[PDB]
């Protein structure tokens, strides 16, 4: 499924927003 | 199981249940320590001077079930600072065990 696939991603980009400072800065 | 919504969610429940441990766990031993922290991905214990901090990956990734003896590190300088840099600063942080990739 190319939308489960992609909302996959999305959610590692979230793990990697978390990593990058979150809400705090983030990225 | 993929759910963006669930798994913020989970960030949620794990950012709540680290800022209680922030608030109530008790002082430590000594007035030399690294101060505990949320760094919004993984959540740090006050740490011990001259000394490697490992915290278990964050409970919240998707694929904690295949790392659940990884850790999360930091270091406590001699000297109650956390390892920076700062080149620039915040703090050192080693978290390759917690990485979702094999090879
Ligand atoms: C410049 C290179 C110098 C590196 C110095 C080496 C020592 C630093 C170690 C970091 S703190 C250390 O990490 C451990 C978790 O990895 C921690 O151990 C934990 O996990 C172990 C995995 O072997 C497990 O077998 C143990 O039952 C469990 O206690 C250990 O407590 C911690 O001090």
């Amino acid at each position: 499924d190319l939308s489960k696939q992609m909302e996959e991603e999305a959610v590692r980009m979230f793990i990697e927003w978390l990593k990058n400072g979150g809400p705090s800065s983030g990225a | 199981t993929v759910s963006l919504w669930e798994t913020v969610q989970k960030w949620r429940e794990y950012r709540r249940q680290c800022q209680r441990s922030l608030t109530e766990d008790p002082p430590p031993a000594t007035d030399l320590f690294c101060n505990r922290t949320f760094d919004e991905y993984a959540c740090w214990p006050d740490g011990e001077p001259g000394s490697f901090v490992n915290v278990s990956c964050p409970w919240y990734l998707p694929w904690a079930s295949s790392v659940p003896q990884g850790h999360v590190y930091r270091f406590c300088t001699a000297e109650g600072l956390w390892l920076q840099k700062d080149n620039s600063s915040l703090p050192w942080r080693d978290l390759s065990e917690c990485e979702e990739s094999k090879r």
